[PDB]
């Protein structure tokens, strides 16, 4: 199995501000992680796939990056729907394991 | 034509016996009267034997019997079959790809005949048409599954394949030979008289078309051919007398004579003879191998798909030389344009097959 | 618009067994490899399996070989998962997904 | 040649067995003689064990037969001459296809040397005409058939295949080989003055035209090829005593001998050895394929129309270079001008021929 | 795709037998169920023998074995399987040979399509992206390895072999059948209207790109053809019936029958038949050849690398016409320019390996 | 690479027995090891019978031996082992009619790049060495002579195949894939570039040298094909599988029993099977052929002189562009200027070989 390893576990910011998660891959996945947010009750959403693109509708402000095993959102000029949960999964293989999340509070 | 390709993709265990349970195009349907008709004259001279004949004529059948069987031998019939199957085999994939498609034509017509007006149109449309009528009309001389959709050349004209004033051309020349090649001299004249009317830059473009065209007339000579030599009378009727010699001997030689009587070899009474029955499948399903692809453009299961192909052809045809010409979506930049080494990705059921290169075997792999 | 539509909540004794459903709408559903997630609070996100609505082809998790069940009705256009000998600690959020390179479409759960 | 491509269409019942009942071209009618010759020394041998041996004579006559019979074994038979019969069935399609057909040049030259006027027309059937000698000149250096309808070089001339100032232009060339390529070089000479008078456009078109002559050149020198270059002598006459040993071992061992006696595995007196005579029409009647295949261009009835052939491309040749020259239908809307997927009707007879399209094993049926 | 080349380079002590300790791709990995389901079913029977059936079954039996026995006939099944096997490798090898490479339009498309500038890359890497989407377009369609990462046209487009525009524009034309054909017809149009705004200097050049892009419309084709026309069902129902036949009679004709009744043959009793289960991975690994080649494209261990060449292609294509347009090293005078017979040197290990020239085997060696 | 042909070139009393007494790539020398073991084996096995088995085991081994004899069956081996060779040696000879040659693009190179110019020099001389890199690079992939030779790219470097400015071209363009093709792109940019600088006059001449290259770029491809694509490995078990099958059960069966005892077929013991022996060479010197030739690129004395190729090409080459470029003899008048029919002299013993023109079959010869 390919371990995914997220940190920091919560991250605390106020809106403007620009913070960074991180994902690490337990070995080589090349350009395959996605990130997803989740808000408390709803289902996940995706928001970056194959470590850079972003989807539809996620405002430029939301970027992705990395390659190999080390990978990292950035959200840049924070705003109040931005705050909940964000998470990341890679995308080699099966089991397609998960990241351990990370709660984004105000 | 009876295609299974998707279920023996893979070496499971059940490959190939899960195709012993399909009927259509199969050994079953294949052999079915003639079985039918071996199990009958096996089972009556079986009750002959059992219940007519005397003891002292039951000693003769059991002679006669043992006669019989030393002569089913396959090994001769093992040989005459698998040369002249295999020599089916070879024409039947050969005439399959001498079946003309369109793609190489359709593809120089659509770009290389200029005109985005009603000319232009008319002029790649009558192209492609003249084409596809050189096709049509060889596939229903050899054919029964086509010539039965278009039986005389009034069908070919109102399924439009043939324009009316096509067809008074074609009756003008006065030829007693089958005309198939007429709409390929038509394509050439008209294919010349596109380039006199500046709708055909150089000659390069044009005798690049015409080259294309050249090799569709050799591939419907392919088809004429195969459809006019046969496989030599001589040797089918060889392989049939092989083959029902064997038959004939297993009639009688294969019946289960009496176990009292001891003879060295028949110790044991079954009543049917499961075996022989196996090898009249073996043999006769293996001669309907042969019977089946003898001529794959009859109307059996496993028979080319003739009249598809044609509708297939014609509606690809004009929609790549009409709606498609000089037509092209919006040139975009890919998206590796900065990516020199891209990485496209795999979905989770197919990672495993995401592989290293391949440099040669001389090279050390660490 | 792609809309994955699942069964509603469940409660069962344990040692029992469940079936759950997904309704897919809005694409072709037999072009798309069917995921499932488990969703447990404080837990990560764990991935139980997906199914090949084509050829009803199921590749589970080995942490859930013998607790999940996967296959489809192609005729309706439903993905379903059978959990076998509920304990409490199969009591979570069941999520169904839709992959394309990514999981771009999940159910309500 | 002997065709019944359309008999074989279908694998029905009897598709195989209702050619047993056919003569022409049959194994009958060419093991007739050799059949007639077993058979008497067959039975003439029998007469003279079963009526004229004294009881002394009978025992060796039974022990010699023993022997023989211990020597006719197919097996090694079966071997060379499949092989062999192999050999001779792929040289005999690749004749086949070595015989040159004009509907290839016949298409260039129909549309790419200009004039509507005498002179074109006289350039345009020179031309083909040219083409045609060069066949009809290798076919009777390689055919029988043909040779016996062409015997002298006047019968070429009087045949209107040449003209008889061609003829002497013919004999003023002195060479002591096959001049069967002298008509080749002509048409390239008469296809460059053509150029040079302004009859043909461009080189472009002037070298397409070379290259499907130097391409009936090349299948002119095939046939020259397979007609001087003889299956080796020594492998024909091996076939032949492997063959004729096993039967002339079955003249003896396939005698009935005397039941009383009662010989391990000769119990039973047919008088007649029906699975012998079985066994001769199968490896007599499989030597005959070979035996009529060996030269497809002499007069079986299973050997090449090649006169036919020689008619039907004189008469499509010219018709296709003068009387089509530039000369087309009139250009109409096609019936699917305004329908972009065009559904073609069906005959009452053909509807279950309309197939939904084939795209691929790996897509799912839905 | 499960290479071992380098192990058979040389003819050494163990150089097949190393092969018989591999797994990968193995005759145990494709045969393990099937022989443990024979095994079972003999060691089965062989206990009802020896355990269960009565003195007066037990001869019943033994009569029984006996008669299987006898049609345990190898001949007959080495026949149909050898036959079958040839086809089947033989469509295996053309099947690859069809699979395109970019390679042959690769090199036109870098050196003809002129431009340094955005435009000129974005025109030379369109045209390459046409071709490889002609290729992929055709591998889902044949390819389960494929189909399964690019299930859906839609996983096409986020691969980046397909831009969303020309996906419209896909969508747009209205085809009942596979559109694997399309790209292949945008390349010819926008090879044309690269011409057409001076980007390809002449018609020959543009023609020159216009064959090697009918050449792999003629690859996909193959493809597609293999794929829909499958082996006749009836050939590999056959094959597969012998095969069982003969694991039928073994699974009771094998069986090892009472030595003390001193049977013909059965002198000894081993309980496990050593040669039998030999002949099974004989020739039940014979049949799983057949079984792994008809479709050449699935998912087993040595069915094709085809999402890997994908890869390959998609990366080298544009790399060759993107960074390599008219992009050469430092032109030098090479190391032998004064050299007229050069003497490349050879290193410890390979001057054995240096020769004296062949000159012909009717040349005195001296 | 092991030439004979001048020996076998008549068919004279020991044309073939000569052959038996070399060495060099011969039966011995490839199964010289194997042999002693099956030797050794085989009177291990004969001297435990005699001399350590007790009468009640030698009973038991005799009767062991009656059960291994009646399983050495060769008919099986036969049919598995002649398919299985037969397959090896068709990719056998493709793999070699895939070495690329350079005679066709010398030819072009030399007398269509313009210049007596060092320039032109230079540009002639790296064009052909463009095509013997794309060569090298491939064969140094697949050949385990050849890499030995050029381990690293170094190697080719210092061997003066490639430049250092080329190898650092090379390295620049960033790849994960075997980088053989690269030459070819640089040659088709290289010949444009000579083409745009007035070096090569017209297109036609520029697309027929691109052509060439094109040619040389597929035959670099099949030698690809071929060293990755294996024959399947499940194959080649199975016929060392069958073949060592056969070869155990002689180990025991073939063993000479006590004659005293008089088994069927065991009645003189001559210590030392002759004829065992002999099938030994037989079936394991026919495993050998296919064992030497599934690699031809290897270092068997059978296997291609791959590294002289390599030193002859490149002498060739660089010298047919360089030092012959526009570089002709004297043109003279010919020895039968004024000779229409030259009657060219025979030496005294070839005089029996000037024979009378060959007209053809039908001709009487009078
Ligand atoms: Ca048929
Ligand atoms: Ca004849
Ligand atoms: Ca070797
Ligand atoms: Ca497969
Ligand atoms: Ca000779
Ligand atoms: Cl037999
Ligand atoms: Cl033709
Ligand atoms: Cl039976
Ligand atoms: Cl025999
Ligand atoms: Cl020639
Ligand atoms: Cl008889
Ligand atoms: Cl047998
Ligand atoms: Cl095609
Ligand atoms: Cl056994
Ligand atoms: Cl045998
Ligand atoms: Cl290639
Ligand atoms: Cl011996
Ligand atoms: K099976
Ligand atoms: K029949
Ligand atoms: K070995
Ligand atoms: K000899």
């Amino acid at each position: 199995d390919i371990q995914m390893t997220q940190s920091p576990a919560s991250l605390s910011a106020s809106v403007g501000e620009t913070v960074t998660i991180t994902c690490r891959a337990s070995e080589n996945i090349y350009s395959y992680l996605t990130w997803y947010q989740q808000k408390q009750g709803k289902s996940p959403q995706l928001l970056v796939y194959n470590a850079k693109t972003l989807t539809e509708g996620v405002p430029s402000r939301f970027s992705g990056s990395g390659s190999g095993t080390q990978f990292s959102l950035k959200i840049n000029s924070l705003q109040p729907e931005d705050f909940g949960g964000y998470f990341c999964q890679h995308h080699y293989g099966t089991p397609p394991t998960f990241g351990g999340g990370t709660k984004l509070e105000v | 034509t009876v295609t299974y390709t998707n279920r023996v993709a893979d070496a499971r265990l059940g490959t190939f016996s899960q195709l012993l349970l399909q009927w259509k195009g199969s050994i079953y349907k294949l052999l079915y009267s003639e079985f039918l008709i071996f199990i009958s004259l096996y089972f009556a001279i079986s009750l002959v034997y059992r219940l007519i004949l005397s003891e002292s004529q039951r000693l003769m059948f059991e002679k006669l019997a043992l006669y019989c069987n030393s002569y089913a031998e396959l090994a001769p019939v093992s040989a005459v079959l698998g040369a002249y199957v295999s020599l089916v085999v070879s024409r039947w994939w050969a005439q399959y790809e001498s079946i003309p498609w369109p793609d190489r034509i359709m593809n120089l017509v659509s770009c290389n005949v200029d005109g985005e007006d009603e000319y232009g149109r008319l002029l790649r449309r009558t192209l492609m048409r003249y084409s596809n009528l050189c096709s049509v009309l060889i596939l229903r001389s050899v054919s029964t599954a086509v010539y039965k959709r278009f039986p005389s050349m009034e069908h070919v004209v109102r399924a439009g394949l043939m324009t009316p004033e096509e067809h008074k051309k074609f009756e003008s020349l006065n030829s007693p030979h089958n005309k198939f090649w007429i709409p390929c001299v038509w394509f050439s004249n008209l294919a010349v008289k596109a380039r006199n009317e500046g709708r055909i830059r150089d000659s390069v473009l044009l005798q690049g078309i015409l080259n294309e065209l050249n090799t569709l007339r050799s591939q419907c000579g392919r088809l004429y051919g195969y459809d006019w030599i046969s496989i030599p009378l001589v040797y089918t009727q060889v392989v049939t007398v092989a083959v029902y010699s064997f038959f004939l001997a297993c009639l009688i030689g294969r019946q289960f004579l009496d176990p009292e009587k001891a003879y060295p070899g028949h110790e044991l009474d079954l009543f049917v003879p499961v075996f022989t029955f196996l090898q009249f499948f073996f043999y006769a399903g293996w001669l309907k191998v042969a019977e089946q692809l003898i001529n794959p453009f009859g109307e059996d299961d496993d028979d080319f798909e003739t009249n598809w192909l044609i509708d297939r052809n014609l509606q690809v045809s004009l929609m790549a030389v009409d709606e498609m010409h000089q037509d092209l979506p919006i040139l975009e930049k890919d998206l590796y344009w900065n990516e020199p080494d891209p990485q496209p990705p795999y979905t989770a059921a197919t990672a495993e097959y995401k592989r290293p290169s391949f440099l040669g075997s001389t090279f050390d792999i660490s | 618009q792609v809309q994955l539509q699942q069964s509603g909540p469940e409660l069962v004794r344990p040692g029992a067994s469940v079936k759950m459903s997904c309704k897919a709408s809005g694409y072709t559903f037999t072009n798309y490899w069917m995921h499932w997630v488990k969703q447990r609070p404080g837990q990560a996100l764990e991935w139980i399996g997906m199914i090949d609505p084509s050829k009803s082809e199921t590749t589970l998790n080995q942490k859930f070989r013998g607790k999940a069940t996967l296959n489809v009705d192609k005729s309706s256009n439903t993905a379903y998962m059978q959990l076998s000998s509920l304990t409490s600690e199969d009591s979570a959020v069941y999520y169904c997904a839709r992959e394309v390179y990514y999981f771009d479409y999940w159910g309500q759960g």
